[PDB]
């Protein structure tokens, strides 16, 4: 009427819980770039000769 | 075989702030070959201490 040791199992099963890879977008920077530093326009001269 | 994908899916719990991952854990994962390289294992640090850094996520975007 006790506890016998049975036959030995054929296989084992390990479960985990995983999700999956979406596309490969790569959206590198809101403003990308280091964008360059540049002329305002027309500026024109702000200094003159004398005579 | 699993290691990667654990990595992986750590990492994205992390950046998105699901589960209860902290912001800042660091999931290492050193890999093993043949070669004496660092001894291997996936670590995974969040102790009060360490020096971190921001850096735009590709392939999500979310810093």
């Amino acid at each position: 009427g006790g506890l016998t040791c049975a036959s030995a199992p054929q296989g084992t099963l390990r479960i985990l819980e995983g999700p999956q890879q979406s596309l490969s977008g790569s959206p590198l920077q809101p403003i990308p770039a280091s964008p360059p530093p540049q002329i305002p326009p027309g500026l024109r001269p702000r200094f003159c000769a004398f005579g | 075989d699993l290691a990667p994908g654990i990595a992986d899916s750590l990492r994205h719990f992390k950046v998105l702030r699901e589960k209860r991952i902290p912001p800042w854990m660091e999931v290492v994962l050193i890999p093993m070959t043949g070669k004496p390289s660092l001894y291997p294992g996936l670590f995974l640090f969040t102790t009060p201490c360490r020096l971190v850094r921001p850096v735009q996520n590709l392939a999500l975007g979310k810093e």
